[PDB]
RNA sequence: UUGAAGGCCGAAGUGGAGAAGGGUUCCAUGUGAACAGCAGUUGAACAUGGGUCAGUCGGUCCUGAGAGAUGGGCGAGCGCCGUUCCGAAGGGACGGGCGAUGGCCUCCGUUGCCCUCAGCCGAUCGAAAGGGAGUCGGGUUCAGAUCCCCGAAUCCGGAGUGGCGGAGAUGGGCGCCGCGAGGCGUCCAGUGCGGUAACGCGACCGAUCCCGGAGAAGCCGGCGGGAGCCCCGGGGAGAGUUCUCUUUUCUUUGUGAAGGGCAGGGCGCCCUGGAAUGGGUUCGCCCCGAGAGAGGGGCCCGUGCCUUGGAAAGCGUCGCGGUUCCGGCGGCGUCCGGUGAGCUCUCGCUGGCCCUUGAAAAUCCGGGGGAGAGGGUGUAAAUCUCGCGCCGGGCCGUACCCAUAUCCGCAGCAGGUCUCCAAGGUGAACAGCCUCUGGCAUGUUGGAACAAUGUAGGUAAGGGAAGUCGGCAAGCCGGAUCCGUAACUUCGGGAUAAGGAUUGGCUCUAAGGGCUGGCAGCCGACUUAGAACUGGUGCGGACCAGGGGAAUCCGACUGUUUAAU
RNA sequence: GAGGUCCGUAGCGGUCCUGACGUGCGAAUCGGUCGUCCGACCUGGGUAUAGGGGCGAAAGACUAAUCGAACCAUCUAGUA
């Protein structure tokens, strides 16, 4: 598993063929965003609410995005 | 029950005479004795040095003395640098009165010599 | 307290068969199989007693996977002999051909001379 | 294991190729690690070194002698032991050895010896103390030690 | 303190192999584990490895000897007779 | 069989799991003819059906002690000796040349021939405990799980067009145009950079050949670090007791592999500098003009902590449903600290012992060399141990028992049979004795009585070896602390010689240390010594636990020996 | 903190009771008491040595419950 750190790197991930899925995690203090490559699963954290939804509506539109409880 | 017991055996009771059945060694180790007592005489030598209150040379010597065992506790320890101290101390406040008595007689000598060769 | 069993068909404490405690997810205590500890390289020079330095000490076969630099170091000799051996073999290997030009010019002058 | 004397590991430089060759000597005592030892019919006579027992000068101490030229050595090869050279006979090319138990032997004057006495001397003087002993300097060699009458 | 009158080393061997026995090992005894000076460095590191074999623990260097001590006067005759016997081979 | 009660095993187990061996004994359903030395509604019995899933656990591969062909020799002969010895013992290869072929005949490949290069130590077998890359966590069955499902990884091999990206690698000079920014033409360089250094950065060409390392190692002692377990102080959640007391007693209170970072260890690694008034330093040592102390760096390990994984899962509790058929739905919680000559495991340093020096090989890597190759300034080329992407990993083993009932001894036989894990108290202790987790039903039967004789335990007045071949047997002594200790002697021993005293409970006193800022504050952990009181003189209260002395004979001693007199 | 060092667990062995049993639990076991317990130590697996031969710290000991010459078949219905 990785850690990406920074969100526009994460974002050319996304873009990435091999990614399969996306993944939203939504607990308290922090969100996580995990997509799913060949190799790794790669996992973006987030402390700002607002940011991670407009990350999640900026997500490509042709992968499968799903939230998580 | 058994912590009642020993919280009794910590403020003494149950360890006579009749409750002992290995030697004091095989109870209490000299070894780990001895090696705790070096550590702690060893530490407190090097803080003393590290900070100031004795030089190199009184460290080295009473470092060979506390591996040949002169030293019991901390206390008697510092204590013996304490007299160490105030001796040494003495002594090097006379050396130095002498001294400078010594140092203004020879620079007396030498104007009185140099004005006599002024008047020659 | 909770006492276990080997994971595997050996039950002798050989070479191969040491493990190690981990407490799992499940608040679980288990035997992992630990790997062997492997040695850095020992320095061609035969004289220093003591391992090379930059270099990666694995069990041999896993030094296929490593990178390059993870296994050598930057210099003449890098990764395979020490820095003092290298730079005495330089001074020596310097001084040895120059007294051999001593010695040859030596014989050259004494040839003249009969 | 099992030998008294010590084994001197020895690199030579292939003359034919590019190579170096490693051999084990019978350590003459005073050798030492980092030493050059000279191997030839005109190497300078000193310890360490070997050379055909015709040129040395009678009286020189000698170790590892070979009994007949090719042998490689086979004569006076134990801790402390040494040979003689006694005397020269150009003509027939033959020289007199005086060997460790005292007999004398005519050789033949062009085969190697390495001069020096073997390394590891007065190993039979310190008494064995104890069968212990006895029996882990025969487990090194040989099923033989605990003879009965 | 001094703990043993005439057994020195050979006090570990108890009651056992004999006066005799034990005082003629116990020379051989103090030789073998005594510490000798090096002629390489000047240090007293020369340790006995093996039998036969002394090593220096500074130059990590090693010599052939002994089976008890660093050197024994059979080798070192055997060295002077030899230098002399070359001197004379040369003239 | 279920429930309750009373007991035992007592962590060197009557517990949980494997190897050899067994071979279906494993699981379910049914039966009670035979068997399980009583009986049976039960069974390892009988009858029906089920049950063992692998690139990453082992075999397969390597070689060891050894075994074993061919050449050769011997042999009436089946055959034997022999393992490098009396062999023309190689069928491989970079490259160059020739000849053909396919694919857009480009360039390569298949080849066919020639030139050139080429030691193997001898075919082959030999380890399910040695060597040997790479898989872990949760869930799931009646019986299978590192094998199934889910989720995270990882190794090896392959890949015309390399599938992409990044590196190579993209600069300088001169001359024009342009106010400049910038652009056009000529030339020339370009198989990577940084640090004084130890060394570092994500790559960073290179063949036959040579050199080295890893694989690759004894036993014992001491010390240090890291875990797991145990212990202590408090928060929760749930249970026990509550005649009186107890802010009480018990259970439980997670985070893998693989990456990143940081502690914490180790350095016989580097730089400045030059030390006697010798210094540094350990439990011990040990170190220094062949460069110490002091400053500043570098490297290795990193099983520990945080983090991605990760809370979604697990677990503990409370509550709703499905009256069910539920990886159902939900709430809550999964906390904060301290200690230790503690026990086990592991990593590291250092020392001792040897007339003992404590494996090989497969395999992988680094270095030295420089035969060669790539492109002429670009849309760059050869080449990449860099980051991702694509495909594949065959064959055999896998159930269960493992031992007072699944093995050998004719048997459910007090015998024998190789290992791993290991709680609380007492205590020097893995001793003995009691308990918890887990297990069990007293060992191929029960009931009623308590004669003799037995077997195994005990106790006896007075005497104390008078017994008997013979103190046989039993008995006396026993731990620890404080005194004290002879003859003799190979001066090491004898020696716990011999002989005495003490030992409980309770209440105190003194001494023995850290951290922070000759002082002050805050923290502690176990020990030793002394005193008062006190009990029907009783205290190593059970358990554990040396009788001693004076001589003679023999063998110096430790060791071994007639499995079954 | 040395030692073929002492007391003493596990292990290894087998003294004495000439105890138990002696148509046994058992074709060599059981109890208490014992010897040693860092070494000439104990032990699995692999491997070598085969019968007038092996191996033996030596008792004619062990060599599959067999040993002062193993076991199997045959000569053999051997001879008295
Ligand atoms: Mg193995
Ligand atoms: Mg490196
Ligand atoms: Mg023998
Ligand atoms: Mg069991
Ligand atoms: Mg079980
Ligand atoms: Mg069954
Ligand atoms: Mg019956
Ligand atoms: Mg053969
Ligand atoms: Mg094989
Ligand atoms: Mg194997
Ligand atoms: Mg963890
Ligand atoms: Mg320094
Ligand atoms: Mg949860
Ligand atoms: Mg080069
Ligand atoms: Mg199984
Ligand atoms: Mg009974
Ligand atoms: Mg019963
Ligand atoms: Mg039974
Ligand atoms: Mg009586
Ligand atoms: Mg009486
Ligand atoms: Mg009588
Ligand atoms: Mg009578
Ligand atoms: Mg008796
Ligand atoms: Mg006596
Ligand atoms: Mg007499
Ligand atoms: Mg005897
Ligand atoms: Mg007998
Ligand atoms: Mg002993
Ligand atoms: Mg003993
Ligand atoms: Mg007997
Ligand atoms: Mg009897
Ligand atoms: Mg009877
Ligand atoms: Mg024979
Ligand atoms: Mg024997
Ligand atoms: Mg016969
Ligand atoms: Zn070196
Ligand atoms: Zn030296």
């Amino acid at each position: 598993p990785r850690k990406i750190e920074e969100i526009k790197d994460f974002l050319l991930t996304a873009r990435r063929k091999d990614a399969k899925s996306v993944k939203i995690k939504k607990n308290k203090d922090n969100v996580k965003f995990k997509v799913r490559c060949s190799r790794y699963l790669y996992t973006l954290v987030i402390t700002d609410k607002e940011k991670a939804e407009k990350l999640k509506q900026s997500l490509p539109p042709g992968l499968a995005v799903k939230e998580l409880k | 029950r058994c912590r009642k017991n020993t919280l009794a055996r910590r403020k003494g009771r149950h360890m006579g005479i009749g409750k002992r059945k290995g030697t004091a060694n095989a109870r209490m180790p000299e070894k780990v004795t001895w090696m705790r007592r070096m550590r702690i005489l060893r530490r407190l030598l090097r803080r003393y040095r590290e900070s100031k209150k004795i030089d190199r040379h009184m460290y080295h010597s009473l470092y060979l003395k506390v591996k040949g065992n002169v030293f019991k506790n901390k206390r008697i320890l510092m204590e013996h640098i304490h007299k160490l101290k105030a001796d040494k101390a003495r002594k090097k406040l006379l050396a130095d009165q002498a001294e400078a008595r010594r140092s203004k007689t020879k620079e007396a000598r030498k104007r009185r010599e140099e004005r006599l060769q002024a008047k020659k | 307290v909770q006492r276990l069993t080997y994971r595997r068909r050996l039950s002798y404490n050989t070479a191969s068969n040491k493990t190690r405690l981990s407490r799992t997810p499940g608040n679980r205590i288990v035997y992992l199989y630990t790997k062997k500890v492997g040695k850095a390289p020992k320095s061609a020079c035969g004289v220093c007693p003591g391992r090379l330095r930059g270099v990666r000490a694995v069990r041999p076969k896993v030094l296929m996977r490593l990178s390059k630099t993870k296994k050598h170091v930057s210099r003449a000799y890098g990764g395979s002999m020490c820095a003092k051996c290298v730079r005495d073999r330089i001074k020596r290997a310097f001084l040895i051909e120059e007294q051999k030009i001593v010695v040859k010019v030596l014989k050259a002058q004494a040839q003249s001379q009969k | 294991p099992g030998r008294g004397a010590p084994l001197a590991k020895v690199v030579f430089r292939d003359p034919y190729r590019f190579k170096k060759r490693t051999e084990l000597f019978i350590a003459a005592e005073g050798i030492h690690t980092g030493q050059f030892v000279y191997c030839g019919k005109k190497a300078q006579l000193n310890i360490g070194n070997v050379l055909p027992v015709g040129t040395m000068p009678e009286g020189t101490i000698v170790c590892c002698l070979e009994e007949k030229p090719g042998d490689r050595g086979k004569l006076a090869r134990a801790s402390g032991n040494y040979a003689t050279v006694i005397s020269h006979n150009p003509e027939t090319k033959k020289t007199r050895v005086k060997l460790p138990s005292g007999s004398k032997k005519v050789i033949s004057s062009a085969n190697r010896a390495v001069v020096g006495v073997v390394a590891g001397g007065g190993r039979i003087d310190k008494p064995i103390l104890k069968a212990g002993r006895a029996y882990h300097k025969y487990k090194a060699k040989r099923n033989c030690w605990p003879r009965v009458r | 303190a001094k703990r043993t009158k005439k057994v020195g080393i050979v006090g570990k061997y108890g009651t056992r192999y004999g006066a005799s026995l034990r005082k003629m090992v116990k020379k051989i005894e103090i030789s073998q584990h005594a510490k000798y000076t090096c002629s390489f460095c000047g240090k007293t590191k020369m340790k006995r490895r093996a039998v036969g074999i002394w090593h220096c623990g500074s130059c990590m260097k090693t010599v052939a000897g002994g089976a008890w001590t660093y050197n024994t006067t059979s080798a070192v005759t055997v060295k002077s007779a030899i230098r002399r016997l070359k001197e004379l081979k040369d003239q």
